[PDB]
């Protein structure tokens, strides 16, 4: 102490060789340095709650690595043992008991509005992700990926592909198999538009299968609406064409542009509108609230008049859902893993089973003891497990 | 039992004479005829849930008034009157439950057909037919540069997705393993 | 004008 709590590098520079020569001297200094590593990172990272707070967190994690790598590679000749200390300390300054969600917010702001500057800044991001312990990053990201892909708000395609290209290297095709499908569609969608334009503006986007986490007709529209099935007559077959009226929009010449209140304006701008809802009246009530919001003179039950007092151009529940939406897949994978492991070995210890399943499924999810406790309930519900009654620690094959 | 307890041979014959035969026949008749109303009532999945719930109770009900050497025979006829009567209806509608998958449905389904004889073979070929559809899909219309990579990057996922379900929803069964292998030995 | 349309191919 007092030589690692501060540093005059001459002192421990002399110190290292002597303890490397004599046996059993080194281990103490490893933990001694590890203890001092945390102090920075437990400092200057707390008391940080403000606007644009995800940026500051990543703008403070990196400097701890940066300063401490130079010393362990200069004063003391590089040693994998000293590398191990820094890593373990860094694997416990950003995973204590939000930050995994904050990382997605970090990526969201940068891409949304120089390219070399963007690449240089994104280069540092890949370092922090390797220390995070990831399901939220795998699922939560596609949600604002979709909002950037559609409704405009799409950046240089090069940056979008570069993010994927860099992230794919770290975890291979398995982690990010899906998202390669989304970006390919938009290039195909533009090409798909070109061919069917000749069958005659109405522009149309297609969406691949149901892998995307994305989820009365106007009387003037049917002529083009049912003409789209001629595209099936051309090159598609058996696919259920899905006019998803909820999320879509469109710039139309009413004589805003989201189909909820365009569906309202289909009778407004032109009881009868209540029949035209083709849906529950609560959703239409939401759409009339949209009118009541700003600058729209209803006679109001649904009695409506006009306003002569006329831009020229027309949520915690999300993460509340995402908290358990991933968890369901966690329970399913826990059941799977339980079946495979106790049916394979058949003679293993059940606490050793807990450890083995922890080792096998560590990459898939962070293990939790209670979920493992509740595994046997459904298996014994059907008596699927041939639960070894002589010793629950030992197993017998289910058949 | 106690009166003929010291009767050296045929220990339980009188129990059969006075109790076993009518309690067997009349109870079986009533339990079989009651299921007809529920068959008329609701959906096939609702009916399967009903029959499972009814099967659960009779075991607890049975232990209250019988000798240990009679646990097997009652549930045998109780099963038959429930499943073998409508084996045709059960073999039918196996489609739309394997063409998609809400795993609760065939998860309930597996045990009932494993109990009754000759029920299982149909579902094996039924699943085998659906296996090919993927593999005959997303593998065709693939002619481009570095095309060998994509083919192997598509064969493996068919094994990967389908191994988890046949090892989770339905307890592992070498018969189901045989179906997947045969289907995979004809996609490449 | 321009209706913004999106539709997913499902159960090909």
């Amino acid at each position: 102490h007092n030589i690692i709590r501060q540093e005059k590098k001459n002192d421990m520079a002399n110190m290292y060789v002597l303890l490397r020569a004599v046996s059993t001297g080194l281990p103490h200094m490893i933990q001694e340095l590890q203890n001092h590593i945390h102090d920075e990172g437990l400092r200057a990272t707390s008391n940080l709650t403000q606007e644009n707070m995800p940026t500051l967190f990543v703008e403070s994690v990196l400097e701890v690595h940066g300063k401490f790598v130079q010393l362990i590679n200069t004063v003391l000749n590089g040693d994998q043992h000293f590398m191990s200390a820094l890593d373990k300390a860094l694997t416990s300054v950003v995973n204590y008991r939000k930050a995994p969600e904050l990382l997605a917010k970090y990526c969201d702001n940068l891409l949304k509005k120089t390219e070399n500057e963007v690449e240089d800044r994104l280069t540092s991001f890949i370092t922090v992700f390797k220390y995070i312990d990831k399901d939220v990053f795998q699922k939560f990201y596609a949600r604002m990926l979709a909002k950037r892909l559609i409704h405009g708000l799409s950046m240089s395609m090069d940056s979008e592909e570069a993010m994927i290209n860099k992230l794919k290297q770290a975890c291979g095709y398995e982690f990010t198999s899906k998202l390669h499908r989304m970006y390919t569609d938009m290039s195909v969608s533009a090409d798909l538009n070109n061919k069917f334009n000749n069958f005659i503006s109405f522009q149309i986007y297609v969406l691949q299968a149901g892998a995307w986490p994305l989820t009365a007709i106007p009387q003037e529209l049917e002529k083009s609406v049912q003409m789209f099935e001629l595209f099936y007559s051309q090159h598609f077959s058996g696919r259920k064409l899905t006019w998803l009226h909820y999320l879509c929009t469109g710039e139309v010449k009413m004589n805003m542009v989201t189909t909820y209140q365009m569906a309202v304006l289909l009778a407004f701008n032109n009881k009868e509108l209540q029949d035209s809802t083709q849906m529950n009246e609560k959703e239409l009530t939401k759409t009339i609230k949209s009118l009541l919001d700003v600058k729209m003179n209803h006679d109001s039950e649904s009695s409506f008049s006009l306003n002569m007092n006329f831009r020229t151009k027309f949520t915690p529940q999300e993460m509340e859902q995402t908290r358990s939406a991933v968890d369901e897949d966690r329970k399913m994978y826990l059941q799977a893993a339980i079946v495979r492991i106790m049916k394979a070995r058949k003679v293993l210890r059940h606490n050793a089973l807990i450890q083995e399943v922890i080792s096998q499924s560590r990459a898939r999810f962070n293990p939790s003891i209670s979920m493992i406790k509740k595994c046997i309930e459904v298996l014994i519900d059907k008596q699927y497990i041939e639960r070894s009654q002589a010793s629950a620690d030992e197993y017998s094959y289910v058949a | 039992v106690h009166v003929e307890q010291y009767k050296k041979k045929f220990p339980l014959k009188f129990y059969q004479e006075i109790f076993e035969s009518p309690f067997l026949t009349e109870t079986g008749e009533y339990y079989k005829q009651e299921a007809s109303n529920l068959l008329q009532e609701s959906n096939c999945s609702q009916y399967m849930e009903k029959v499972l719930g009814r099967l659960k109770d009779e075991e607890i009900r049975c232990r209250k008034y019988l000798h240990p050497s009679s646990y097997t025979k009652v549930i045998h006829e109780c099963q038959q009157r429930m499943v073998a009567d409508h084996l045709q209806f059960l073999h039918a509608e196996c489609h739309n439950i394997i063409r998609q998958e809400k795993k609760n449905d065939m998860a309930n389904m597996y045990v009932l057909l494993r109990a009754v004889s000759t029920g299982l073979p149909h579902m094996i070929q039924e699943l085998q037919n659906h296996i090919h559809d993927e593999g005959l899909r997303a593998t065709s219309n693939l002619t481009q540069e570095n095309m060998p990579t994509l083919f192997v990057e598509s064969v493996l996922e068919v094994h990967g997705k389908f191994v988890q379900l046949i090892n989770t929803v339905l307890n592992g069964d070498q018969h189901f393993m045989s179906a997947l292998d045969k289907a995979l030995t004809s996609v490449v | 004008k321009k209706w913004n349309a999106v539709a997913l191919w499902a159960w090909d």
